[PDB]
RNA sequence: AGUGGGUAAGAGC
């Protein structure tokens, strides 16, 4: 049947409403990592151990 | 205090506007390409074409009857002894990286790394240690002669 | 914390409700050579986001 | 794809003669590219560094096609044709990608640049739906080259 | 590239035929040339690192043959390892130490 | 209507009580089965 | 097997050496084959030939 | 730690304990104090400093938040015209406020939150409170306090300013925030705990521990492009040292049978090229792909190992038709560029 | 045996790339039946792989010995 | 600013469902 | 409205 719902616009406006990545990361420890930018980064769901 | 409202950095909006600008540029390029691409009797008569083919065949039968160097090297002048010659190769750089194509010798790199390690072992503007470390002698070529 | 998309470290919960973001939570700070500057999220003069 | 192949067969030096192929068309093979943006950047760099490499244009266009941006693929192929008029593979890819009339005009431009190759002539004959148009393009081909058996064998169906 | 060439031929008997590149040697002669070349590499690494050949261990010699190096411009990461948490002192130029 | 092409009828919709009960039960079993469970798993189940 | 193991326990028998073949070479003597590969090849081939010749001499004595 | 916990969050307690293990807060204070000592010792004559002393403090002074004591003391040569106390970013200073011969310096570290991370206001408030505090012990009434928010990496100085101190302290503190060993350790531990990385993925990377795994009956191809674009340089005692380009050789060596393939490139290729490096990279990738296409399927390689890291991108581009051919980078430098010697 | 078991239970390249999630760049959820499942960098832009990550056949699913006997 | 989720019964009836979506 | 659900364990002086 295909995908009957799109959350792209909802998540777009949810990021927009929260002030964007800059404000959201201000709420976090991101600036405490001294990462020059938020672009070339990735997460890791589980640790090696 | 009183702040100033900054522009919101929205990655979704960035991707969407990038796609929209790409689509607009593609449409403009398509229009410009069609501007050039849109400028291009015997077509139906078989006997006329046969006669023309025969006449072209007989017509063909009747007719038959170094100064290019201006780059730089990652070494000092005194690093090269006068009485010896060496081979200078390119330095491994990423293809997407757009730095200057420096020229390098492997043996001298090994020697420089060894002497750097020896100097570091022996050691053990303002605020030099955090500048010269966390923040490469070279000379440029001219017509193949330096 | 809840309504941040999971890539930005949040939980990415979908909200079928009415949740207001206090204006005091839409301000961030950035340090440049001249000093530390402060930014709000929106020029709009409306209720809390 | 490539254009240079090398055959494999009391000395130390064993040279291999270069072999060229008239066509080099790998199928679409979609889904093999993981990083679309990185691959696009690398192929753009190849196009900049080796503008006269038809496989570069072909690969970039097919990557754009499998991505879904079927207009930038057409633009890239047109740029390649304006840059590599000698290789007919780019023109054949252009005919494959562009719609009917646009691809017919591209094949005509190929004939202008390369009136000796016959694959573009056969492709144009396939595009031209009119029997009169098929006759016209085939007779233009034979005027440019009348000693091709693989093209003359279509004259019996041309009547 | 100079002493290595000398080690390649231990005697004038070993002749490199034009058919191939490296000289043809007996198995034991190959062993001796290999150990001599290993000694060459270790001695030259010691020359550029002021380290004795015997100072290197088996794994270290393997690493050197492969091409491993050790360097540390910022060793202060040693900080990973009454109390001596502030007693460390600073020496100034105006002071006799500096 | 497919003939008059007029607004002959008005259809008012509502979520059935059984569906609401099922949704509440699903949320309840999501929550009560969360003693040892990551927050992301709970949020993903709720989102689904 | 228990007899051999307890003989090794009491020191009457040296501890068994790993059985090395060509494939097993870089796994058993990997850290040392880079020191002098030809000597390592000679040693492992000597061990393989020793096992093979022990088998052959056992067969011949049994003949 | 100097971190204040509002309500016990056992997970956050464990995380912050692990981040600041091995007395990291004290070591960060030590590193910052000594960096300031060195930066002042460098500029000891231009600032009319007689000498600089690293004031002794308690082992747990870094945690002393209720009270504070001087950490760095500056001795004036003859006299210092201490100005009115002001924030670090306040360039304007009323220089002639009080003369003195000492300039104490206090260093504070805090773990800021969302609502409380404005380090300028925090620095000013702490300076005023500590100066007016009876429990706080300081040598002179003239000094400066520098506050660092590690949670947001925000540094600011408030207090008195002897002449020429503001620009030097601004540059020095910008440098220390940009680079600092203790701060680098803090960042690394935080990154490890949060488990995010700055785009350094793990790919097949041939090292000295998997070197033994190379020695298998599979088909392996060592591709090298070090000797593609090269010149010969010789130094003339009479004139100038000069160069001359020579031909290049791409190595497609095969350890299984020793079949070493040389791609010999004449110097005429680099005639009208303004970027020789990436052109050589793409030429090498093209030749490698062509060679694999030439060989039959049975003899085609399955692992391509490159000594240089520059071939990781181009080869994957030109090997886009061969997905079962994994490409391995090599951290260890196999001396294959010397085979042309 | 230890080598074989380590190969069987070890982390594969595609599995290693699966649990890497790109920061900032949001991805649309391609699994309607469950929003909690994503491929991470696998198939996502910026994954650092120009080519597609192949399947480690050492992790192939196969039946037990007794199941083979019964079959 | 409490952080609690408010019920949108009797709320935002000036908006449809097809709005804010392309 | 509200108390809590917020004790680091350890070594002898």
């Amino acid at each position: 049947d295909g995908k009957l719902w799109n959350l792209n616009n909802y998540r777009t406006d949810m990021i927009q409403a929260l002030g964007g990545v800059e404000g959201i990361l201000e709420h976090t420890l991101f600036k405490g990592t001294y990462f020059p930018t938020w672009e070339g980064l990735f997460w890791e769901k589980a640790s090696g151990f | 205090e009183e702040p100033v409202t900054a522009d919101v950095i929205n990655p979704m909006a960035l991707r969407q506007r990038e796609e929209l600008r790409e689509k607009l540029a593609a449409a403009k390029e398509k229009r410009l390409l069609n501007q050039k691409l849109g400028k291009i009797p015997w077509l139906d008569d078989t006997a006329a074409w046969i006669e023309r083919s025969r006449q072209l065949q007989k017509e063909k039968d009747l007719a038959e009857k170094r100064d290019l160097q201006g780059l730089t090297v990652e070494h000092a002048i005194d690093s090269f002894r006068e009485g010896e010659t060496m081979i200078l190769t390119l330095k491994d750089k990423g293809v997407l990286q757009e730095e200057e194509d420096v020229l390098v010798n492997v043996n001298l790199v090994d020697k420089e790394r060894a002497e750097k390690n020896v100097e570091l072992r022996k050691k053990k503007a303002q605020q030099k240690p955090r500048s010269i470390l966390s923040k490469p002698h070279s000379f440029r070529l001219e017509q193949g002669g330096t | 914390v809840f309504y941040t998309p999971k890539e930005l470290g949040g939980l990415g919960m979908l909200s079928m409700g009415h949740v207001l973001i206090p204006q005091s939570d839409l301000r961030w700070s950035k340090q440049t050579d001249v000093g530390i500057t402060h930014f709000r999220s929106g020029m709009s003069h409306e209720e809390d986001q | 794809t490539l254009m240079d192949m090398r055959l494999s067969q009391q000395t130390v030096v064993d040279p291999k003669g270069y072999l060229t192929d008239l066509n080099s068309m790998i199928p679409t093979h979609g889904g093999d590219i993981n990083d679309i943006k990185k691959a696009r950047l690398l192929l753009k760099s190849v196009r900049e560094t080796n503008p006269h490499h038809p496989p570069a244009w072909i690969a970039s266009a097919r990557l754009e096609e499998v991505t879904g941006k079927l207009q930038v693929a057409r633009n890239l192929i047109m740029k390649g044709t304006e840059m590599c008029p000698k290789s007919e593979d780019v023109w054949l890819e252009a005919a494959r990608l562009q719609p009917g009339d646009t691809a017919k005009a591209v094949v005509a431009q190929a004939v202008r640049h390369l009136p000796q190759s016959v694959r573009i002539y056969i492709r144009a004959a396939e595009l031209e739906t009119d029997i009169r148009a098929k006759k016209r393009v085939l007779r233009k081909a034979l005027e440019h080259v009348p000693n091709s058996v693989r093209l003359w064998k279509a004259a019996v169906e041309l009547e | 590239n100079d002493r290595a060439k000398v080690i390649l031929k231990p005697d004038k008997t070993t002749i490199t035929e034009p058919h191939h590149i490296w000289p043809t040697l007996t198995d034991e002669e190959w062993i001796k040339v290999e150990v001599q070349l290993k000694d060459l590499i270790l001695a030259d690494y010691g020359k550029k690192n002021n380290v004795n050949v015997a100072s290197l261990t088996q794994s270290e010699i393997r690493d050197i043959i492969l091409g491993m190096e050790i360097s540390a411009p910022s060793q202060q990461r040693q900080q990973i390892a009454t109390s001596n948490y502030e007693t460390q002192t600073f020496s100034s130029k105006t002071e006799w130490r500096v | 209507n497919e003939v008059t092409k007029e607004r002959t009828a008005q259809c008012f919709l509502r979520v059935d009580d059984e569906s609401m009960q099922r949704f509440h039960n699903r949320v309840r079993q999501i929550l009560m089965a969360s003693g040892s469970t990551t927050f992301t798993k709970i949020v993903n189940k709720w989102n689904t | 097997q228990k007899e051999l193991q307890e003989k090794v326990r009491l020191g009457l028998m040296p501890p068994p050496e790993p059985k090395v073949r060509i494939s097993n070479l870089m796994r058993v003597l990997g850290t040392e084959a880079v020191q002098d590969p030809t000597k390592v090849e000679a040693h492992v081939r000597a061990q393989m030939a020793k096992r093979q010749k022990a088998h052959e001499e056992a067969n011949a004595a049994r003949k | 730690t100097g971190i204040f916990m509002h309500g016990k969050i056992p997970t956050l307690k464990i995380s912050l304990i692990q981040i600041f293990r091995a007395h990291l807060w004290q070591k960060i204070h030590e590193s910052i104090v000594m960096d300031l000592c060195q930066v002042f010792d460098q500029e000891l004559d231009a600032l009319e400093i007689e000498t600089v002393q690293k004031e002794t403090i308690h082992p747990r002074k870094s945690y002393k938040m209720n009270s504070s004591c001087a950490d760095i003391l500056l001795f004036a040569s003859y006299k210092w015209n201490v100005s009115r106390p002001s924030l670090l970013a306040d360039s304007k200073d009323v220089m002639d406020s009080t003369t003195t011969q000492k300039y104490w310096i206090d260093i504070q570290l805090r773990w800021g939150d969302y609502d409380s991370h404005d380090i300028e206001r925090y620095a000013r408030a702490k300076f005023l409170d500590y100066t007016t505090d009876n429990m706080s012990i300081y040598p002179s009434p003239t000094g400066v306090l520098i506050a660092i928010d590690l949670a947001y990496n925000l540094h600011s100085a408030y207090g008195n300013w002897f002449p020429g101190s503001k620009p030097l302290i601004q540059q020095a503190m910008a440098k220390i925030m940009k680079a600092n060993p203790a701060l680098y350790v803090l960042r690394e531990r935080i990154r490890k705990g949060l488990q995010l990385y700055s785009s350094e993925p793990t790919e097949p990377y041939l090292s000295s521990q998997n070197y033994g795994e190379l020695f298998s009956n599979q088909i392996i191809w060592f591709v090298d492009d070090t000797n593609v674009y090269r010149v010969t340089i010789h130094k003339t005692f009479e004139g100038n040292l000069t160069t001359k380009p020579i031909n290049g050789a791409i190595f497609i060596f095969n350890p299984r049978t020793g079949q070493l393939f040389l791609k010999i490139i004449h110097t005429s290729v680099w005639a009208g090229q303004k970027r020789l490096g990436q052109l050589a990279k793409w030429k090498t990738a093209e030749e490698v792909a062509a060679l694999i296409r030439s060989l039959p399927v049975e003899e085609q390689p399955k692992q391509i190992i490159v000594t240089r890291k520059g071939m990781l991108d181009p080869l994957e581009v030109h090997l886009l038709d061969f997905p079962n051919i994994v490409i391995k980078g090599s951290e260890l430098q196999l001396p294959f560029q010397a085979c042309l010697k | 045996r230890y080598r074989k078991m380590k190969e069987r239970l070890g982390l594969t390249e595609i599995r290693k790339q699966a649990n890497r999630m790109s920061f900032g760049e949001i991805e649309e959820d391609a699994y309607q039946e469950d929003l909690g499942f994503s491929l991470g960098h696998l198939g996502k832009s910026g994954s650092g792989r120009v080519r597609q990550t192949q399947v480690n056949e050492a992790t192939k699913a196969r039946i037990s010995k007794t199941l083979q006997r019964t079959l | 600013p409490t952080g609690e989720v408010l019920s949108l019964v009797g709320k935002l009836e000036g908006t449809r469902m097809g709005d804010k979506a392309q």
